[PDB]
């Protein structure tokens, strides 16, 4: 492939760099319709800027934590962290979402990587060897009450059992009511005068609930989940103009008020270099 | 049973990684595609679409008028505008193609410059925009300027005028975060003859600026964005 | 070789090289050739 | 003779003619149709009312001055109430549509001023109060009026920060969506064609617009001496290839 | 001895899985099968046999009469019955098609609803029952109804009438658990003329009602369902 | 007008049936024409014929 | 590939494709048409 190909002076009557932008189009211009140049070749593809390479690494997108301790006259497990939920996103953590909100639409297959590490800030003998459970208690399903109701059981929910300090891993097709996911929905859930706006009507796929298997020992162990995501078979449809204020939100647009100035201004003039 | 041995990397988790996982809810089923205009597929198909340039930079908070690179009417041999081109940095920052590049570590190609004219159709200009390769300063005088690369632009019924800065480079590639052993030039702008305004009419006129990347563009070496960051998870 | 019965459980997938700019870059009802005037 | 400078549009019952035109865009390169049998879902037959909603509505103008930040309009709310296009709007359940809108402006050669016009799939707006507040509906549904940019922050309405796009990004970049410039110096209309984008085949009409078409001076206007300072914008829009579906007994909506 | 490396995911058990395990017990040796009348394969199979639907709901504690829906003799222009399509909530949970969409989380495809008449042979009756698609409030008289999905049925020797609920959504799925977005619509009935009862005859009439799924029908995404749970293990 | 000026007008027919329109929006409801003035100086608008009946009365 | 000797050791069977819901829905001994009218 050539990246530049010879091309020597010109006089003529065509001109290519004079255009109109009004039109909206970017005409394809390159350095030789304006300077003499020799041919060179590409040497490239552009393989790493597809969609599939930019979206396909494991982005971390959600850090919860559960403890082991004796539940013993504990009125509200969930509030004691006896397990915990998670509110199935991909837009809390923003690392992720710029890069995905480049995009409209988009549709890609999932891959979640779940890595637990426990930590014991107050006296133990030892480390224990816990084991966490993860399940999905989606929209109809039984969301558990109790660190172990019947709803662990889990015997048509999936669920992963892994040890603390490893690592669960595994995949998800695309499970979207519709043909793409919205990066952004400018509409309601119906015509309600005091609907909620944003997408926050749509992203319907209920949340992820962790616990820990074993009873507890003597001490108390803290137990922090880390959840990575990495699309796999990256579909995106109209791309968009870059994130530039910051986030306030998960599905809202909203930025902060008395924001700073995003554009970097000059140390001199317009003449500066 | 096969008699194995595991090597080092062994329970490793690499989030660059491309394996096989199990499907956590088998025998599923999609729900099927529909049409929608618009795919994307590369990135370098969207850095080709030119987007404005707040060269005008000079404001104190964002404002619609740095992206106005005013004009004066009978003013002769002086300069417009100046720049360098760290395309990661400055006026080019938060353009896509600023936005895109710092995405990638290295970049490599030409860029396309262009300016529309906004004046009065009864006025007439003509500019010379000049690139001046790596190795000298930014240039100081049009005499100066004019000895690089450069485009007399004569102000007509075609509105714009597309200058490219053709690649000019010993090593093949560039750092998008700016470097010095990597630098690539400056970018001025200056009088021709000059501006001229037709009776009647008065004042500044404006050029609005922009940037997209040639078809000869390369980007590589993903990594994270310095344009993006946070403090605590958002929530709902 | 896959391992797996779904088709979510195998890897990335492969260089589009697809690459198209076209309905970006110019998306205009009347062609425009490049270094005939813009506006005739 | 043909120039990219005159045409003429004929849809329906109406008819547009511009002598000073700078081509005009298709979105994503893609020019309107039907919705196509392997892409449907709802098993009901559509109703194409044709040329009795697919005709040009010409929306109430609007006044550039030089104080002027810009509009936004939404579609398919900008016409729910034109002609018989608004009632099947109403009445059905489900509808579809394409446009072709035709922003005009005309000056002398004596005048400056740019305004970008362009079409924003799935516009968003955010809260100007930050966190987590959001839009009421009826911000998001100004109806013919559209929504102006220098009117002042109301509650439980959007952000109308311009350098912002209403979401967060800057202005700069909306260049990426398909758009096209009346520059007076060159141009004086400007003219879109939407195909229908979306991540279903067909939606419900009112309660989620699928594109806001915004109109914002960039280059200030300066009028000639002693010219009084303001020009008029209007703003045209025709539904191209509409199907509804899903009659009965007609929306009722907010406020 | 062939070098390996294990990756992340080793050693979980994903209770979703169907990989190989040892047979515990080898050799070992089946029962033969015989053959058995009604063999299950799908669970769509069975979603499409009609049940009776509780939807004369008022009582207090469950009852054999809130399967009836009752008929008034002459009113005119009235209203019989009236629900959402929730078919995963309300008077629908309870039924067997209720009872299946309870184990996935997504449906798609059209319902049957059918009316059986049980009023003497020597009465006459017509009604209207009309769906009302996703948009509209469940219609307040007969004349807001019969713009939307209807069928007049006029009762006689053929003593049931088969309604369908198209399917009618811009969204391929639905949510079974309710949702709004996702929400399908009204079902009501209405007197077409009226009940008309013969002599010596006297009281209320009723309707059976059932529900079943069309052929069309999609389910997908299992889960659990809210309909089972208990509180310590059983015994025997 | 001078050549240095310009326009954009909209002229209107409105079929039998309806009042004679009260504001452009109800004009520009029926048959209209949005002409734009320029260096072609004439606007050509037709006035089809729609009618129930296939003749009318000059009178 | 299986590895292992008995059959109760290998995985999931595979997706019936069977689908006759006429024994549920249509056990009646003469058979009905759509259409027909039910009692003749
Ligand atoms: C632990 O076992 C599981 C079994 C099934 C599961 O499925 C999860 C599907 C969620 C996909 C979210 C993708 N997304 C959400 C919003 N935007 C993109 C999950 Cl998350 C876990």
């Amino acid at each position: 492939t050539v990246a530049s190909i010879s091309s020597g002076p010109k006089h003529t009557q065509k001109v290519p760099i004079l255009t109109a932008n009004e039109t909206g189009a970017t005409m394809p211009v390159l350095p030789s319709d304006s300077i003499e140049t020799r041919t060179t070749y590409m040497h490239f593809n552009g393989s790493e800027t597809d969609v599939e390479c930019f979206l396909g690494r494991a982005a971390c997108v959600h850090v919860t934590e559960i403890q082991n301790k004796d539940a013993t006259g504990i009125d509200n497990h969930r509030e004691a962290k006896l397990f915990n939920d998670w509110k199935i996103n991909l837009s809390s953590l923003v690392q992720l979402r710029k890069k995905l909100e480049l995009f409209t639409y988009v549709r890609f297959d999932s891959e979640y990587t779940i890595l637990a590490t426990a930590s014991q800030p107050d006296s133990a003998n030892y480390s224990s060897n816990l084991v966490v459970q993860a399940m999905y208690v989606p929209p109809g399903a039984p969301n558990p009450k109790e660190w172990d109701d019947y709803t662990w059981q889990s015997a048509s929910n999936p669920s992963v059992f892994f040890k603390v300090g490893d690592t669960s891993r595994f995949s998800v097709p695309y499970v979207g009511l519709a043909s793409a996911y919205n990066c952004f929905y400018d509409g309601y859930s119906h015509d309600d005068a005091e609907t909620q706006y944003g997408i926050t009507v749509l992203n319907h796929m209920g949340s992820m609930a962790f616990r820990i298997v074993n009873e507890h020992d003597e001490h108390k162990t803290l137990v922090k989940i880390r959840v990575y995501h990495r699309a796999k078979h990256v579909e995106a449809w109209i791309p968009r103009a870059p994130r530039a204020l910051p986030y306030t939100s998960i599905g809202r647009t909203n930025y902060p008020k008395n924001t700073e100035p995003v554009i970097k201004k000059r140390k001199g003039d317009i003449k500066s270099y | 049973g096969l008699p194995t041995t595991t090597l080092p990397g062994s329970g490793q988790f690499l989030t660059t990684d491309d394996r096989q996982s199990p499907s956590a809810l088998p025998n599923y089923e999609p729900t099927p595609r529909i049409h929608i205009p618009g795919k994307v597929h590369n990135l370098l198909e969207i850095i080709q679409v030119d987007t404005l340039i707040p060269m005008n930079n000079t404001h104190t908070k964002d404002e619609v008028n740095s992206y106005l690179i005013p004009l004066n009417a009978n003013r002769q041999n002086e300069q417009v505008f100046g720049t360098n081109l760290f395309i990661g940095d400055g006026v080019f920052k938060t353009t896509l193609l600023g936005e895109i590049v710092q995405y990638y570590t290295h970049w490599s190609g030409s860029l396309r410059f262009s300016l529309m004219y906004t004046g009065p159709a009864l006025s007439s200009a003509k500019l010379i925009l000049a690139y001046t390769p790596p190795g000298a300063r930014g240039p100081q005088d049009r005499r100066e300027a004019m000895l690089g690369t450069h485009v007399v632009w004569d102000i007509g019924l075609q509105s714009t005028i597309v200058m490219t800065i053709p690649w000019t480079s010993g090593v093949q590639f560039r750092y998008t975060d700016p470097d010095t052993y990597t630098s690539a030039g400056f970018l001025s702008c200056w009088y021709q003859t000059s501006l001229i305004l037709p009776p009647e009419t008065t004042g500044q006129v404006y050029l609005l600026s922009f940037i997209s990347a040639c078809p000869d563009f390369k980007l590589r070496l993903m990594k994270d964005t310095q344009t993006i960051s946070q403090t605590v998870a958002l929530t709902e | 070789i896959n391992y797996y019965k779904d088709a979510a459980s195998t890897s990335s997938a492969g260089q589009s090289l697809s690459m198209d700019p076209s309905k970006f870059t110019e998306p205009v009802k009347d062609l425009m050739l490049k270094g005939a005037p813009a506006l005739n | 003779g043909y120039s990219d400078r005159v045409q003429q549009i004929t849809l329906g019952n109406s008819t547009i003619t511009t002598q000073e035109a700078a081509n005009a865009v298709v979105c994503y390169a893609e020019w309107p149709e039907y919705l196509p049998d392997v892409d449907a879902s709802d098993v009901n037959k559509t109703s194409k009312p044709d040329t009795s909603v697919c005709r040009f509505y010409t929306l109430d103008s609007k006044t550039w001055t030089t104080g002027s930040k810009g509009w936004c309009w939404k579609l398919p709310d900008a016409l729910k109430d034109m002609g018989v296009f608004g009632q099947n709007m109403f009445f059905h359940s489900l509808g579809r549509s394409g446009y072709t809108v035709h922003v005009q402006c005309n000056a002398t050669k004596f005048h400056s001023g740019c305004l970008l016009v362009v079409v924003i799939p799935e516009h968003q707006l955010a809260s100007h109060e930050g966190g987590n507040v959001s839009v009421k509906y009826t911000f998001t549904h100004p109806g013919e009026r559209g929504i102006d940019l220098s009117s002042a922050n109301e509650v439980g309405g959007p952000v109308k920060d311009v350098l912002y796009n209403m979401n967060g990004t800057l202005l700069g970049n909306l260049l990426i969506f398909p758009h096209q410039f009346i520059n007076l110096r060159t141009n004086n209309t400007a003219t879109i064609v939407i195909p229908y984008i979306n991540s279903v085949p067909i939606d419900s009409m009112t309660r989620h617009n699928n594109v806001s078409l915004m109109v914002i001076p960039i280059a200030p206007l300066t009028v000639p001496t002693g010219a009084t300072p303001s020009l008029p914008i209007t703003v045209t829009i025709a539904p191209m290839c509409t199907e509804f579906s899903g009659i009965r007994s007609k929306s009722i909506v907010p406020q």
